[PDB]
């Protein structure tokens, strides 16, 4: 009857919000400077309307009384599309040339890198009869890379028969290129070269009859995605001793395309601070420094912002500097409060921003939202990427149609094409063997934030900024930061998301019921345990509560059916409700050890982590309900009550699962009585930790074989005793990146420290980056330098009566850089 | 009163002064002081049965087992079968009923005390025995209840409980027992004293002994303890930190920095010095910070706040001592052998000169600054105050 | 009530306003003597339609009886709007070098 009419709109709203986003994905490529500002409105407008369609199927996804309301409001957006229609039918060189012809005598801190590029391929001309080889040289934005290549290639001319620059831009033109590096070799021969036209391949070959019997050191540089120089290659392809090849890129991902070798990629880092403050002051002061005095901290400050790139502080400097100082000490300070949110709305600085949004354009869609999520934290953090995969995943961001793939693989993967882009640094790792947090630049953070903001893609309230925005209705994501004064809430009736940076404000102005429609709510760092509303939330996904001291949390979270996160880190909640079983998609559930589960987990089919499961006072009929449900890629459990053949039960159960990724099991002081002997681990697996050391197996495990589970590159293990044939076992496995084994009986029996050895095989560590062991002697001649080729770090132990013995053959210099090891000695 | 520093000095020929008394009277029998019988306990383990039989009538089985305790603790029973008897009641008992509970198992334990201290028990069986991971919390947790029941209700009024330490709990002369349990067992197992401090601690703060409104980032989880003991076993981690470590550096370095402050408020200063101190006397070379510590005369700071708290402690202990002559604490002294209220001539000759020369030690090697005068100079007053004005009285 | 379609065919003002006005600053950068006549008189018109436009959300945004003065001068304005707009559809060296 009624529910037809609306169920047949529905798709109607779909097909229009697909034909909008390809349009609006269209728009967006090109830069906002050649786009006109009425297709620029247009387009804004577009959006909005997207946004208001997506919040409509939204709710009648949700909610199926309410088919009225859902009925008058497609009618209403569809009038007010077709408004929208009418009105656009009524109403209708590269920056960086510039640098490449700068004064050589200008530049600060070049040569010692210009020789590190050059002594790394130049080593080899000595005896000129090498295979050619190229460097390929890495970096993010504009950080040397071009100059470093020119200093270099300005250097070495005499010492080669031909040579030349070319560049290629975002979308070259092949045989522009190609037209190009023939110019450059000869220009009279080649003159004329740019006026005939034959192809893409008969030039190719005349380049090639060209550079027979010559070494000539071509560089090519700015290559962006890596299918271009498949193309170029084949024009380096005959043998051709002691020439050579330099690339530049900001893909890492296109490098390793290159030289097939990890030695020749050169990662370049920004100035040091001392190379920097030097560059710093060449620019704005004149010859000397301890005039001032007074804004020496400011410029510290400053410095620190720009970070290193040259790039950055050369545009700083210039800026600051017009004819002697014109500025001192309140507008420095006035720029130091605009950077973070207003900085570049400004003039002769809106130059270096076209280079920094060379990436950004770049991009492919479904990926320009991910990187301007990052607007939303503050300026200076560490941000745990596993918090951004789940907030994304249920923003809606990540989706496909393959089925072979849980949608969280596929975040993973979004974040590792930012990594890879040169765009965010990731620094650490995690407890699942992966990037721990991301950092991005500040400058390009502030940039970003801008861009952002010219759409209503977020909103921050801020002390240095305390701006609002004239539309108090069209607000869909916000981001409560230090400021705790302006915190009116009433007209955000449709808000997307919410999220609060350790502010004590929360709660007692705050109103979130208020937001009637919610995709995330997220409450890292805040005091306030008053969560008795969520029930009322009907669209949220994520719900994130670390360290938030809630108490007690209400029973009608089962209503929430859509639902993807709970994260309950450091609560102060011990049990949860039994209305839990009654969630039914959920793919993360991070909960600490002492909180109690219901019975009928086994009904979430759906969970994809679990993050320390407490195995306490459980019975048989639990322990086996984990097993049915076999989607898990991370499981972290611990116990203290349970050990008996309920424990052999489960390491069977386990095995049901096929798609684990890690596994860690922690125990206190005790023979693990779990893993059986007899049983098939997961085909699939990477980390299997064992963080406990108190702990202690009999034996060597037997399923752990070179056969079985050929992925591993991690274990944490620990025995009480030790074998000179288990090392020899575990050098037969194929990855293993890390190791550590701990003897047990050494650090609590009275036991003598002996010396395995492996005596099968060659090598049997192709690749272990590191390797540690305690209370088990691993003497560094085991074997000479060609058994590991890749060790940063060695641990071992070795007893003082050894000193006089002759097995101590140490002193040579291995293959990885093994010089840096300090080795526990005993008595 | 403003009563000014009591300056003494305390020489040869003057340390048998005291002491000699002290070597002999009821008070200092099982203790020491900073300037360096089985009647007694027979007479309790006869009494523990004094008001069990009043409230029967759900309570039977405390007297049942009241019978059983005294049953044990004068029959002689060969060892390798005394501890499994003993044990029968330790390992079934989970919890007005509870305080009998806990002195049945403090009597209890004092049995392994009593006959090891002469000579019954091989030292093998204690060091076998005592390597259980059950009797580690068991005894973790009885510590602190039996001292929070008694002595807890002293302190309270005496204003000195914001000053009690966890590690410095063996020297009440009741708690004489668990000299052997720390020694015996630390000079034969080294990580099993510091996890038994570790979990003692942990109770104290779950149980309000050093409350706070946030959660115990060091203590109650396995991953802090796993940590802990593989930087003791790895004398080179601290250089190079992995996961789950960084935090904890993060977390002592906020610790630390809290408590050299001023101005913030005091009971967060002195719960994070409870939790610091325990960490450094259980695990050394934790927070070996050699830059800071230079400039900021930290590592001297311990003592003088450690030997402030022992002794406000000693202060504690005379003053109950000398308003008794019952806040000796349930169970502790029986009626028999209880000091009536009659004065005793010996007091005046060793008490008051004791007391005087007591504080002139602490004030003789104490740094004075501002954060510590806060720490160490206004207890030492406000202590000095209160009792040099109920002395006469 | 009454009050809120008012309200809401403002925002649809000042959009359109923004669209005419980027029209217009598109057709004031070539000189008048390249630009055909046609174009001329219907960006004449237009000028003279974004007044009008502007006149009336000034006199709403300075009010708030003439609540229904101001609705009758929008539809009517929206009236001039559409029927301007079919109008286009229906009909379509350097001096100094001497
Ligand atoms: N060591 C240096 N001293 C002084 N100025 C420098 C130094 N290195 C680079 N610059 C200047 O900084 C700017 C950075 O441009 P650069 O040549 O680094 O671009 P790039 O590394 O190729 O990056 P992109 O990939 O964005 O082109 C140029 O003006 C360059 O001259």
């Amino acid at each position: 009857t009624l529910e037809k009419k609306v169920r047949k709109g529905i798709e109607s709203l779909i097909t229009e919000l697909k034909l909008m986003q390809a349009v609006l994905s269209k728009v967006s490529k090109v830069p906002a400077d050649q786009l006109d500002e009425g297709v620029k409105i247009w387009a804004g407008n577009v959006k909005e309307l997207s946004y208001q369609m997506e919040d409509i199927v939204d709710a009648f996804m949700v909610r199926v009384k309410d088919l009225h309301r859902i009925s008058a409001a497609l009618e209403e957006v569809v009038l007010q599309a077709k408004q929208l229609a009418e009105l656009r039918q009524r109403y209708e060189v590269d920056p960086r040339m510039m640098a490449l012809y700068t004064d050589v005598t200008e530049l600060v801190g070049i040569e010692e890198t210009r020789d590190k590029l050059i002594n790394m391929l130049t080593e080899g001309d000595d005896w000129s009869k090498h295979p050619l080889k190229t460097i390929s040289i890495v970096g993010f934005g504009g950080l040397g890379k071009t100059t470093l290549a020119k200093a270099a290639y300005d250097k070495i001319k005499v010492q080669f028969d031909c040579g030349a620059f070319v560049s290629v831009s975002r979308n070259p033109e092949m045989k522009k290129v190609l037209k190009d590096i023939l110019y450059g070799l000869d220009k009279v021969k080649y003159e004329n070269i740019h006026n005939a036209a034959r192809d893409e391949k008969y030039l190719i070959d005349d380049i090639i009859e060209f550079l027979n019997d010559k070494r000539y050191l071509i560089v090519i540089d700015d290559i962006w995605n890596e299918k271009a120089w498949e193309l170029i290659k084949c024009a380096f392809s005959k043998k051709s001793p002691g020439s050579r090849l330099i690339t530049t890129t900001r893909n890492v991902s296109v490098s390793e395309a290159c030289c097939s070798s990890e030695d020749d990629i050169y990662r370049m880092e920004p100035l040091s601070n001392d190379v920097s403050r030097t560059l710093f002051c060449k620019r704005i002061f004149s010859q000397e420094e301890g005039c001032p005095q007074e804004l020496l901290k400011v410029s510290e400050e400053i410095l620190k912002k720009c970070g290193g790139v040259p790039l950055a502080i050369i545009t700083i400097a210039s800026l600051l500097a017009n004819k002697g100082h014109i500025k001192a000490k309140d507008e420095w300070y006035a720029l130091l409060s605009s950077i973070g949110h207003g900085l570049t709305k400004n003039r002769s600085l809106e130059q270096m921003k076209k280079i920094l949004l060379f990436s950004y354009y770049d991009l492919p869609s479904y990926l320009k939202p991910c990187l301007l999520y990052l607007s939303i934290f503050p300026e200076d953090r560490e941000i745990r990427r596993a918090r951004l995969i789940w907030r994304w995943i249920s923003e809606g961001f990540v989706y496909s149609e393959k089925q072979d793939i849980s949608l969280y693989e596929l975040g993973d993967s979004y974040f590792n094409e930012l990594v890879n882009r040169s765009m965010i640094q990731p620094i650490g790792i995690d407890d699942e063997g992966k990037v721990k947090a991301c950092r991005v630049h500040d400058m390009v953070l502030d940039l970003i934030c801008s861009l952002s903001s010219e759409e209503n893609f977020v909103t921050i309230l801020d002390d240095p900024r305390r701006k609002m925005p004239n539309s108090e209705s069209k607000v869909r994501r916000l981001s409560i930061q230090n400021s705790k004064i302006d915190v009116d809430t009433t007209r955000m009736e449709h808000m997307r998301s919410v999220t609060v940076f350790s502010d004590n404000v929360v709660g007692k102005v705050l109103d979130i019921s208020r937001f009637k429609v919610l995709r995330v709510l997220d409450l890292e760092g805040c005091h306030v345990s008053d969560v008795g509303y969520v029930g009322n939330l009907l669209h949220l996904r994520y719900l994130g509560l670390k360290g938030t001291h809630v108490k007690d949390l209400p029973m009608e979270i089962g209503k929430l059916q859509f639902l993807l996160t709970l994260d309950l880190r450091g609560t102060k909640i011990e049990v949860l409700p039994w209305s839990v079983v009654q969630l039914r998609r959920l793919m993360c559930l991070y909960v600490d050890y002492g909180m109690k589960l219901p019975s009928g987990i086994g009904n979430l089919t759906f969970l994809e982590v679990l993050d320390d499961l407490g195995l306490s006072d459980v019975d048989l009929d639990f322990v086996k309900e984990l097993g049915r449900l076999t989607k898990l890629r991370v499981l972290r459990l611990d116990f203290h009550g349970f050990d008996q053949s309920m424990g052999k039960a489960l390491e069977e159960s386990i095995s049901n699962m096929y798609k684990l990724d890690s596994l860690d099991v922690f125990v206190n002081r005790g023979l693990i009585n779990c893993l059986s002997e007899h049983w098939v681990p997961p085909p699939r697996l990477c980390r299997l930790a064992f963080p406990s050391k108190r702990s202690w197996f009999k034996t060597l495990p037997s399923w752990i074989n070179p056969s079985s589970l050929p992925l591993l590159s991690y274990l944490d293990i620990t025995l009480f005793e030790v074998r000179s044939e288990d090392i020899q076992l575990l050098g037969t496995l194929p990855a293993l990146v890390y190791l550590e084994i701990w003897n047990y009986s050494v650090f609590e029996e009275a036991h003598e420290v002996e010396a395995p050895v492996l005596s099968s095989g060659a090598a049997l560590f192709p690749c272990a980056t590191e390797c540690r062991f305690i209370g088990i002697g691993a003497v560094p001649s085991m074997f000479p330098q060609g058994a590991a080729p890749r060790l940063k770090r060695l641990w071992f132990t070795f007893p003082a009566k050894w000193i006089s013995s002759e097995n101590i053959g140490l002193g040579m210099r291995h293959l990885p850089s093994l010089q840096r090891v300090v080795v526990d000695v005993i008595s | 009163v403003n009563f000014p520093f009591p300056k003494k000095m305390i020489t040869e020929s003057n340390s048998k002064d005291i002491r000699e008394y002290l070597a002999s009277t009821f008070p200092f029998e099982q203790q020491s002081t900073i300037l360096d019988q089985l009647k007694f306990r027979q007479e309790n383990l006869a009494e523990l049965k004094d008001q069990i039989i009043l409230s029967l009538g759900n309570w039977q089985k405390l007297l049942d087992y009241t019978n059983k305790l005294d049953e044990l603790s004068n029959t002689k029973i060969s060892p390798e079968e005394f501890i499994e008897e003993i044990q029968k009641v330790l390992y079934k008992v989970k919890l007005l009923y509870s305080q009998f509970n806990l002195s049945i198992q403090d009597f209890a334990l004092q049995i392994i005390h009593s006959k090891y201290k002469s000579n019954q028990i091989s030292q093998n069986d204690l060091l076998k025995l005592i390597t259980e991971d059950e009797m580690l919390k068991i005894l973790a947790k009885t510590k602190v209840l039996t001292y929070k029941m008694k002595y807890f209700d002293s302190a309270s009024k005496m204003g000195i409980n914001k000053y009690i330490s966890t590690e410095m709990m063996d020297l009440d002369w009741q708690f004489s027992h668990y000299k052997t349990f720390n020694d015996a067992l630390k000079k034969n197992k080294a990580s099993d004293s510091s996890y038994l401090g570790w979990l003692t601690h942990g109770y104290s703060i779950k149980y309000g002994l050093s409350p706070n409104n946030e959660r115990s980032m060091f203590f109650q989880d396995g991953a802090k303890y796993a940590e802990l003991y593989a930087f003791s076993k790895s004398p080179h981690r601290k250089i190079i930190p992995g996961e789950h470590l960084k935090d904890l550096l993060a977390k002592i370095n906020k610790s630390k920095g809290i408590f050299l402050d001023q101005n913030a408020l005091l009971d967060k200063r002195i719960y994070a010095f409870h939790e610091l101190n325990t960490l450094e006397t259980h695990f050394p070379g934790i927070t070996s910070s050699f830059t800071d510590d230079l400039k900021s005369n930290y590592r001297k700071k311990m003592e003088s706040v450690s030997l402030t708290c022992q002794v406000l402690q000693e202060i504690g202990n005379i003053h109950r001592f000398i308003e008794s002559k019952t806040e000796y604490g349930l169970f502790s002294i029986p009626k028999i052998f209880s000091i009536p209220i009659d004065y005793k001539h010996g007091e005046k000759e060793n008490l008051v000169s004791y007391v005087d020369f007591l504080y002139s030690t602490a004030h003789e090697r104490i740094l004075q600054d501002n954060s510590i005068n806060q720490l160490c100079l206004d207890p030492l007053q406000e202590s000095l105050n209160r009792i040099k004005s109920n002395i006469p009285v």
